């Protein structure tokens, strides 16, 4: 969705990426150059450098203000007009929904996973946006690993290696006899 | 108060006139004849230096406010119609020209799609805008444009003009008048845009879905032996007096098909409505489908509205759109003014509302103080 | 060339009388009805016919070579007759130009090889560009430029035409001397 | 203007925007001391007139008539002013032989009064929509006013009193199936004469018709009489109330009618070296000037400069006599004979002085361009004086520097 919204803002800068192939280079532009400002309103008033990005053909494009106000839509999806909570909100709401005793320990242990946390100054913004929503004088540690993109797989690789995994999985003969539920019931 | 002027700066043509009128007073090609230049430069050009763009717009607005319209610029307000996602620097420049040089009281930057909706009177409707550069669609539900569910493809005038030029150069048959009665190919390396536009309008037409679907497979030649319908008769078009270009019948009904061709991606002018409508909220589906609006001069082409509405109902039955948009009744609105001058007419209807205009519109006193035009991007 | 008017040396053969210079090469069939009050120039191979005319020309009038000034015939139900044209003061008709115009105004610069139509009125301080066709019974306002095969408003002239054009025609006359 | 190439040697303007324009096009501002361009100055609207039948119309009548002449008509096929011909009247063009009979408009008994353009097809639907939105906009105004005065009051919406005819337009009916392209278009020769081009289609925008028989002749477009007003200065120039068939200015003001105009009388060789003779005529009756300055070093936008013009000459006092003078009438001693200056000054006629500039061509490849500053004693007369009652010595003392850019043919 951030890649889709960046394409719209790039057309508002005057660079069209209409093709499905041309959507892939918008994802590359996003991944290369898009920084999350701590205050979005101050960076908008400030005149941008307009940092040049080089395309596959060789042509240059000056991204400018589209760079920072594209990934902002994660933290504030109402701006474009998508009815959602937001990345700062879903984290806090998930902790607040859980029992009162655990809230402090769950705030004290937050782990960032996936590729859409690697945005430059994501951890800086999230910490600030969580703090104001979360209760006052509570310790908030957002422990990002160095391998966020490949964290989900490494977990499976460790899980798979354990002898307990031998019990957890569903055998081919089990699926034929037990039925369809076999996969669902053994999931957890 | 005075009747506020309406301007609508486009790549091909600019609409101009006064508010509370049946149609625009002047409609002319958006160009300027500068001394030294043989071909006149285009006034709206995206991705150039601000100073060069400022001079072209200063030159153009001057011609509109004196030669075409006869009225003082400082006296009365402006209603600038411009499409949604119009480049930032261009809109910033256009306002800066009106506020600094001409010293207009207040400009109102209306989106073309929301203005087109007012002309009918209906509060909610889907709006397709088949222009010169890009054919854009934007669902408008009860006064609120839904930017979330936008859609655009480069299948407008520019993409059609380029396709015509390519086809004519392949099957090139001109009578120069110098032992050129025999078929002479590519005597001129390029054909000027003014000629191509006149050929498109007069000679070329939009085919029926049944005939068009055969034309697509025919030129493809997908394991079939001459499976094309009978074309229309070849029309002879004069080029620069003596040179008579014989336009092939195939070119007339094949040039248009690039708009309605699937091209594997499943991205036509027809598909863009259904691609947008499927992405819209579940409650809004049935209201938007029932109220379709087709603006833009590209849709004026003879038999475009029938082909589109037919191509829609065919693409509905296709398995992708069959689940969501299966049992939907697609009905087109016929606007009061012609398809080209629907956008303008909205701004005039809006310009007639003196009380709301002054409030919504950005005053010069605000712009001189701040220097920040309000946009759908963050403030 | 760069504001300054350039030298043009005339031959011995030319009818110089009371300031008015008229090339002997240039026939003016009907010398009775045509009248040149001021210090006018008519270049070689030019025509000023007396087909029931009254061709009055300006103080400093200039007509370059191969150019024709014929009066138009008025298609009147009462009587079909040739309407007498009146060339204004300080008029500059360019080379190879065709003129079938009735009442040409003062301080005008008619361009090269430009055909002005039948019964065509031109008001003072105007300019017709080269390779242009003014159709029959057309009017051109002051401080205007008419051009194209249609012959229509192209734009406006400089404000200072009245003062500027005087220098042009008088300089050309003064600069145009015998060898 | 055009015959002599005025578009070569240009004068510079001071302010925000710097522009290079011919002196013929520029205007001198007398209120202050700074010549300004047609671009820089603000434009106004004075009077409207028809280019065919020159009739000065008022501003009010134009708004009603949509900036058009009732009597005159322009042809639709080609763009030219039509003419009434009789047999009982039909409208015909001179250039093209398009008649009013061709499209099928009936001949009128009365000459001018009979002819008219049909009413706009969607004019009744228009007024109904305006009145609906007008009533609906009025509700928003009252809501916005009530909301604004409540904020201004700052009473926190305190209920002192009790709080809280309709116009309903029917929305346009959506057709189930739009009319298909007629089967005629398939298997029929297309005559390009019958169908209309874009240019002539778009001139009639209210109902732009494909066929020629539908296309009616539109009324002739009224033209404008421009009046210039500056930013700092108030008035500048204007035109009479009878601009039709008149070449007179109510207030004549132009750069050539105050600032001394420079012209290149002679053009020498362009092969790396030459000596060019340029004239400096005065326009004012009695004044003084000097072309001393060499346009400094990299100041006053000398980027166009592609040569080193010396023009190492002191001031020369020239005067204009507004009278028909004879060939060498009288020889003045102090003005002409005393500054002989045979190397510097070429010739000195009435309101004329030739000056030799030592240019250095072929510094670039070609297109030789020279920057030089010209000074002049401007008798401004800014202070109140009736026929030069005041001395105006401080005014005459003021030296105005115009950065001139002369461009040699090359
Ligand atoms: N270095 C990066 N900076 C910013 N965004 C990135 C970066 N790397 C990946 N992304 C974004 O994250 C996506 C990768 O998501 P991924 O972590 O693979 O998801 P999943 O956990 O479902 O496998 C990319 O498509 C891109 O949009
Ligand atoms: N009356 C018409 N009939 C057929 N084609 C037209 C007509 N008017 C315009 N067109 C074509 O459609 C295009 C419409 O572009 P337009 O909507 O005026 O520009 P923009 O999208 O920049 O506002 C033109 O470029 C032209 O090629
Ligand atoms: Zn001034
Ligand atoms: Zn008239
Ligand atoms: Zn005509």
């Amino acid at each position: 969705d951030v890649s889709r919204f960046l394409r719209l803002y790039l057309r508002k800068e005057g660079y069209d990426f209409h093709s499905s192939s041309e959507f892939e280079i918008v994802k590359a532009i996003k991944e290369r150059a898009c920084y999350l400002s701590i205050n979005p309103q101050k960076d908008e008033t400030l005149e941008t450098e307009k940092a040049q990005y080089y395309l596959p053909d060789g042509s240059t494009i000056e991204i400018g203000p589209s760079r920072f106000r594209a990934p902002e839509l994660l933290f504030r999806p109402d701006l474009i007009g998508e009815e959602s909570e937001g990345i700062h909100e879903v984290l806090v709401f998930a902790i607040q929904k859980s029992d009162m005793d655990l809230r402090r320990t769950l705030f004290s242990n937050i782990v960032l996973s996936g590729g859409s946390t690697l945005f430059k100054g994501f951890g800086d913004r999230l910490l600030s946006e969580v703090k104001k929503l979360a209760p006052k004088d509570v310790k908030i540690r957002i422990s990002a690993p160095q391998e966020r993109l490949y964290s989900t797989w490494i977990g499976g690789s460790i899980l798979a290696s354990l002898d307990t995994f031998k019990k957890m999985w569903v055998s081919k003969k089990e699926y034929e006899e037990d039925g369809a539920r076999s996969i669902h019931r053994k999931t957890f | 108060e005075k009747t506020a002027v309406v301007i609508d700066l486009g790549e091909a043509f600019t609409k101009c006139g006064f508010a509370g009128e049946t149609g625009p007073r002047c409609i002319i090609p958006s160009v300027i004849k500068k001394a030294g230049m043989p071909k006149p430069i285009k006034v709206v050009q995206y991705n150039i230096n601000t100073e060069e763009l400022y001079s072209y717009l200063k030159e153009f607005i001057h011609i509109l406010y004196f030669r075409h319209l006869l009225v003082n610029p400082r006296d009365r307000r402006v209603v600038v119609i411009e499409s949604v996602l119009c480049p930032s620097h261009f809109r910033e420049t256009l306002t800066r020209v009106l506020f600094k040089y001409f010293e207009v009281p207040s400009v109102l930057l209306a989106p073309s799609h929301l203005m087109a909706l007012l002309t009918l009177g209906i509060n909610s409707a889907m709006v397709l805008d088949c222009g010169y550069r890009e054919s854009l669609v934007l669902p408008i539900y009860e006064g609120i444009p839904v930017l979330n569910c936008w859609g655009a493809l480069p299948l407008g005038g520019k993409a059609l003009h380029k396709e015509l030029e390519t086809q004519l150069l392949e099957q090139c048959t001109v009578d120069t008048g110098a032992a050129k009665e025999q078929s002479l190919p590519s005597v001129m390396g390029s054909i000027p845009e003014g000629v191509l536009e006149d050929i498109k309008v007069r000679t070329c037409f939009v085919s029926d879905l049944t005939r068009g679907l055969k034309i697509q497979a025919a030129k493809f030649n997908i394991d079939g032996n001459t499976e094309r319908p009978s074309p229309p008769p070849n029309v002879d078009y004069p080029l620069d007096g003596e040179k008579i270009l014989h336009v092939l019948g195939s070119i007339r009904d094949s040039v248009v098909e690039i708009l309605f061709e699937q091209d594997n991606e499943e991205k036509s002018v027809a598909t863009l409505i259904l691609d947008s409508l499927m992405q819209c909220p579940i409650d809004t589906r049935k209201q938007l489908a029932e109220n379709l609006v087709i603006i833009g001069g590209t849709s004026m082409l003879p038999g475009f509205l029938h082909r589109l509405l037919a191509e829609i109902r065919y693409l509905v039955e296709k398995p992708k759109y069959k689940k969501t948009l299966g049992t939907k009744t697609f009905r087109i609105h016929t606007p009061p003014a012609k398809a080209n001058c629907v956008a303008w007419l909205g701004g005039a209807i809006f310009g007639a509302l003196q009380d709301i205009l002054g409030s919504r519109s950005v005053s010069k006193e605000y712009y001189n103080q701040t220097g920040r035009i309000p946009d759908w991007c963050s403030l | 060339m760069e504001l300054g008017e350039l030298l043009y040396n005339k031959s011995e053969y030319i009818e110089t009388a009371s300031g008015n210079k008229v090339s002997r090469q240039s026939v003016l069939c009907g010398s009775q009805n045509i009248v040149l009050n001021g210090k006018t120039i008519v270049m070689n191979d030019c025509i000023i016919r007396g087909d029931l005319a009254n061709v009055r020309v300006g103080r400093h009038c200039v007509v370059k070579s191969r150019s024709v000034i014929r009066p138009p015939f008025k298609k009147f139900s009462k009587g079909v007759a040739f309407f007498p044209l009146h060339i204004g003061d300080h008029v500059f008709i360019e080379e190879d130009c065709v003129v079938n115009a009735a009442q040409i105004g003062s301080y005008v610069h008619v361009g090269k090889n430009c055909v002005i139509g039948r019964r065509c009125v031109l008001k003072d301080c105007c300019k017709i560009l080269d390779n242009t066709v003014l159709p029959p019974e057309t009017v051109v306002p002051p401080f205007t430029v008419f051009s194209g095969c249609p012959g229509l408003f192209s734009g406006e002239l400089p404000e200072c035409t009245q003062e500027l054009m005087i220098d042009v025609t008088k300089s050309y006359y003064q600069k145009f001397l015998p060898l | 203007a055009s015959l002599l190439q005025s578009e070569r040697v240009l004068y510079l303007v001071q302010g925000e925007k710097k522009v290079r324009a011919p002196l013929s096009q520029l205007y001198f501002c007398r209120y202050c001391s700074e010549l300004r361009s047609l671009e820089c100055v603000s434009h106004e609207v004075d009077s409207h007139y028809c280019p065919s039948c020159l009739e000065n119309m008022p501003s009010a009548e134009a708004k009603l008539k949509k900036n058009r002449c009732a009597n005159c008509f322009d042809c639709p096929g080609c763009m030219h002013t039509l003419s009434t011909r009789a047999t009982a009247y039909y409208l015909a063009c001179g250039f093209c032989r398009w008649t009013s009979r061709d499209v099928g408009m009936a001949d009128k008994s009365v000459a001018s009064g009979g002819w008219q353009e049909p009413d706009h097809p969607h004019t009744q639907r228009m007024n109904k929509l305006i009145e609906y939105y007008q009533q609906l906009a009025q509700k928003e105004k009252v809501e916005r006013d009530r909301k604004k005065l409540a904020r201004r009051r700052n009473y926190m919406p305190l209920a002192f009193s009790q709080h809280t005819k309709e116009i309903k337009i029917e929305p346009a009916q959506a057709v189930d199936e739009v009319e298909p392209l007629p089967e005629d278009y398939y298997t029929r020769p297309v005559n390009l004469t019958e169908v209309t081009t874009l240019q002539q289609r778009l001139l009639q925008p209210d109902f732009q018709p494909i066929c020629a028989s539908q296309l009616y002749p539109r009324h002739k477009h009224l033209l404008i009489k421009r009046s210039l007003r500056c930013r700092q200065c108030e008035h500048n120039l204007s035109k009479p109330e009878f601009n039709p068939t008149s070449i007179k200015f109510k207030i004549q003001l132009v750069a050539v009618n105050y600032i001394p105009e420079v012209r290149i009388m002679s053009i020498p060789n362009l092969r790396y070296m030459k000596e060019s003779q340029v004239l400096l005529t005065l326009t004012n009756p009695v004044e003084n000037l000097t072309h001393v300055t060499l346009l400094e070093c990299e100041e006053g936008d000398p980027d166009d400069t592609n040569s080193t013009a010396k023009v190492s000459v002191p001031p020369t006092e020239l005067v204009l006599a507004g009278k028909d003078a004879a060939a060498e009438y009288d020889e003045l001693a102090e003005p002409q004979d005393f500054p002989d200056d045979p190397d510097v000054v070429a010739f000195r006629k009435a309101n004329k002085v030739g000056v030799f500039i030592k240019v250095t061509p072929q510094r670039e490849e070609g297109d030789v361009t020279v920057c030089f500053k010209l000074k002049h004693d401007f008798k401004n007369l800014a202070a109140p004086i009736r026929p030069v009652e005041e001395a105006d010595p401080g005014a005459e003392v003021s030296w105005l520097t115009q950065h001139v850019e002369l461009s040699l043919g090359p």
